[PDB]
């Protein structure tokens, strides 16, 4: 009225182990959303990083081109 | 170097986060064992009685 | 080997191991319990 | 001067960022050692049980 072995030990055990996840995870909803706001900007940021290279090597690459062209003409 | 160095940060909330739904998943697991193992200690306990 | 010195440093050994109270003892663990419960200790 | 100047500038700018609040780490740490002096506590009240 109140309420294979080691079935029970090891349920036990990662009930245990539950708890020592005190860390309140109910808000992991709005924790994925962050993480995939953050990974957005950083898909930006990479993003910018490499046309920023690009911008630096091909705005001298194409400048001595120019002068080239434009100087004997 | 601030996102290499926040990166442990990152690495720590991807843990916290595996982890929570590894552990959700074995607390599922461990109520349905003890769920089997409690029916089968009724059924014996009721023969027994 | 903590749980094993002391409990044997702890078993005189009868005055030792009957002049604590068992309220005390149930009082000190519910509150252990119950810092335990939110406690999270961690090495950060 | 000049140069020396814009580069203190941009240095001192650096290190600034570097310990901007030198506060939430110190926050984070003042919190763990509470947490492990409860603990410690805990263990106390452990091995009198």
């Amino acid at each position: 009225e109140d309420l294979d072995t080691y079935r029970e030990r090891s349920k036990q055990l990662n009930e245990k182990f539950q708890e020592l996840r005190k860390k309140v995870n109910p808000n992991i909803m709005n924790m994925i959303e962050n993480v995939e706001k953050k990974e957005a900007a950083l898909k930006t940021m990479i993003k910018t990083i490499e046309k920023d290279k690009m911008k630096i090597q091909e705005t001298i690459s194409k400048l001595n081109e120019y002068k080239r062209e434009t100087l004997v003409k | 170097l601030l996102t290499e160095e926040i990166e442990p940060k990152l690495e720590k909330l991807r843990n916290e986060k595996r982890m929570f739904l590894e552990f959700q998943s074995t607390q599922t697991d461990l109520e349905k064992t003890e769920r089997i193992v409690v029916s089968y200690e009724y059924y014996n306990i009721k023969h027994k009685h | 080997e903590s749980e094993i010195k002391d409990a044997e440093t702890s078993c005189l050994s009868e005055d030792e191991l009957r002049e604590l109270d068992v309220e005390l003892i149930e009082s000190k663990i519910n509150e252990l319990s119950y810092y335990v419960e939110e406690t999270n200790v961690d090495i950060g | 001067m000049g140069q020396i100047e814009n580069l203190n500038e941009v240095c001192l700018e650096k290190e600034n960022r570097f310990e901007i609040v030198d506060r939430e780490k110190n926050s984070l740490e003042s919190g763990k050692e509470t947490a492990l002096e409860f603990l410690e506590k805990e263990k106390q009240l452990t091995l009198l049980r």
